[PDB]
């Protein structure tokens, strides 16, 4: 008899960053490393009116300074992976080589490289999501707008 | 849409065969693993590739 | 499967390891033919 498993293959999955995607056309994408001590990014806009008088008798609306300011909102984002204990162990354990850890100390180190590359995914495609959201939570919908 | 020209087309069956290392598996605890010889050789290097 | 979280207070997926097992699902097929004991002499037997 058999069992006859066949060959275990692996989902390659694709890797994406923000800027690769489309949306990057909708953000300005900035990096600044003192981010956390901010507050409200607070950009000023001075506007001048333009202006029109006229007419005898009609009121004239006398001329008019604007400065409208927006602010920021913050978003941050935050995925957590998960290494075993045992899976660290493997790098200071270090058995007798042959045959038994060459696999399971190699392999750890393989399943280390592989969350720390997925979770690198993730901060990619998370910045996907919340880019995604602030402009869900800015956008009227149409017929408002 | 439906042409009718000719296509490629395989006109031998695959093969599968049990090796000499991967024999005594089914002999030993009765399953097959398939490049058993094959990935043997990646556990005497890094293990997962 | 792809890691992805997001959010502030958004309960994030811990990363999932998924291995699934597809097995054979086996048929036989099996024909037979008859050929008389006449037609199998004929064969053989080889008169004058």
């Amino acid at each position: 008899s058999f069992e006859a498993i066949f060959g275990t293959y692996c989902n390659k999955i694709e890797w994406v960053t923000f800027l690769g995607t489309a949306l990057a056309t909708a953000a300005h994408a900035i990096m600044f490393h003192d981010l956390n001590k901010m507050t409200t990014g607070k950009m000023l806009f001075y506007i001048q009116v333009p202006r029109v008088a006229t007419g005898a008798g009609i009121p004239t609306s006398r001329q008019t300074t604007v400065m409208v300011s927006k602010y920021s909102e913050k978003s941050p984002i935050t995925i957590p992976f998960e290494i075993s204990a045992a899976c660290l162990t493997h790098l200071k354990e270090t058995f007798e080589d042959t045959l038994l850890d060459k696999l399971l100390n190699a392999d750890a180190v393989n399943t280390v490289l592989r969350a720390v590359k997925n979770t690198a995914d993730a901060m990619e495609r998370g910045l996907i999501d919340t880019f995604l959201r602030v402009l869900l939570r800015h956008a009227p919908p149409c017929f408002v707008l | 849409s439906i042409r009718r020209t000719g296509v490629k087309t395989p006109a031998s069956y695959g093969k599968f065969v049990l090796s000499k290392e991967n024999a005594v598996t089914a002999i030993a605890h009765h399953a097959i693993m398939a490049d058993f010889s094959q990935h043997a050789d990646r556990i005497q290097q890094s293990s997962q590739k």
